[PDB]
DNA sequence: CCGAGCAGCATACATTACTTGTGAGCGGATAAC
DNA sequence: GTTATCCGCTCACAATGCCACACGCGCTGCTCGG
């Protein structure tokens, strides 16, 4: 009643807004420094580190 | 008994002790220590029930 | 009249510039233009012009640091190392930052200065080592800089020409390793 | 203008995470003169 | 008050042997480069 199991797709969905949350912060700190109305959604963001 | 042992007597001198505890040496504001509890708990990103 | 002391900070292995340029924009963000208002980076410029690395090379006075003009408050504290990527402070106990001294300031003030005015070619050589020759003329050759200049940098050097040793006066970009 | 090396970077943060069992030095409470 | 006394606080420091197999082993934006 108070161990639960943890599937493929939870622990991987966890792994994946760990991930998820450094690149939130990197594409802040991005927006902040960068232009506001010049870029386009595609290059703030990295697919490196997801 | 506990508010017997309990060293503090107000809010912010709690606020100034569960931050000094956190992560001692560190300069206690007001909105230092209140920051660190208010994302210590009800922060949606920073922490959530499942 | 509390002057605004100077500080340093830590920055990372090569962000300092980044980190000078986003604690700027953390000024405009918190309109701090005051408590900080100077922030520093020293650098250096080595000039050879020949030689694989070409034409310049900027070096910088100490690493990692980050120099600012900041007052002493724990709000300005805070806004401090509340920027991207800094360590703490450094100098005194943590929480309690000490100011880097005003004889230091003028002192690397002066260093700025002449930095500053006089672009100037160092990794120099030293009187007495055995050096290579990498021009034409003279390719392949190899001498032992008898007496070193810096203006005319022309490296009066000594090396066997019709026997005996003789000196010439190969300019930098005629020289090789050390 | 991007390809190929480099120098010092807990990636900057909040990372992080229940008992493991035992000894040993240590700092705040304690009995006595 | 002080001087020695003691008790909980925190940290160091150990965890069977082999065998086999497997997998992996920085990087990254600054720097040297044309």
């Amino acid at each position: 009643g108070n161990r639960r199991i943890r599937s493929v797709g939870e622990m991987a969905e966890n792994q994946f807004r760990v991930g998820l949350v450094r690149v939130e912060r990197a594409v802040k700190e991005r927006l902040s420094l960068g232009d506001l109305d010049t870029l386009m959604p595609q290059d703030m963001i990295n697919a490196k580190p997801i | 008994e506990t508010l017997r042992v309990d060293p503090t007597n107000d809010r912010l001198s709690a606020l100034v002790e569960i931050y000094r505890m956190m992560r001692p040496g560190e300069p206690p504001t007001r909105e230092a220590a209140e920051s660190l509890f208010e994302n210590l708990f009800f922060s949606e990103d920073r922490y959530d029930l499942s | 009249a509390p002057k605004k002391r100077w500080y340093v900070v830590q920055a990372f292995s090569g962000f300092e510039g980044r980190v000078a340029t986003s604690l700027r924009e953390h000024i405009k963000l918190h309109n701090m233009e005051d408590l900080f208002g100077e922030v520093m980076v020293p650098t250096e410029e080595v000039v050879e012009i020949r030689g694989g690395q070409r034409r310049k090379s900027e070096r910088k006075f100490f690493p990692g640091y980050v120099l600012v003009q900041m007052v002493m408050n724990d709000a300005s504290w805070h806004l401090v190392r509340s920027v991207p990527r800094v360590m703490g402070f450094i100098g005194g106990t943590s929480d309690r930052p000490a100011p880097i001294s005003d004889k230091e300031v003028d002192a690397i003030m002066n260093r700025l200065q002449q930095v500053g005015d006089k672009p100037r070619p160092k990794t120099l050589f030293e009187p007495g080592e055995m050096v290579r020759v990498n021009d034409g003329p003279f390719a392949d050759f190899n001498g032992v800089v008898e007496e070193v200049d810096y203006e005319k940098s022309r490296l009066k050097v000594s090396v066997s020409i019709f026997g005996r040793a003789t000196p010439v006066e190969l300019d930098f970009s005629q020289v090789e390793k050390a």
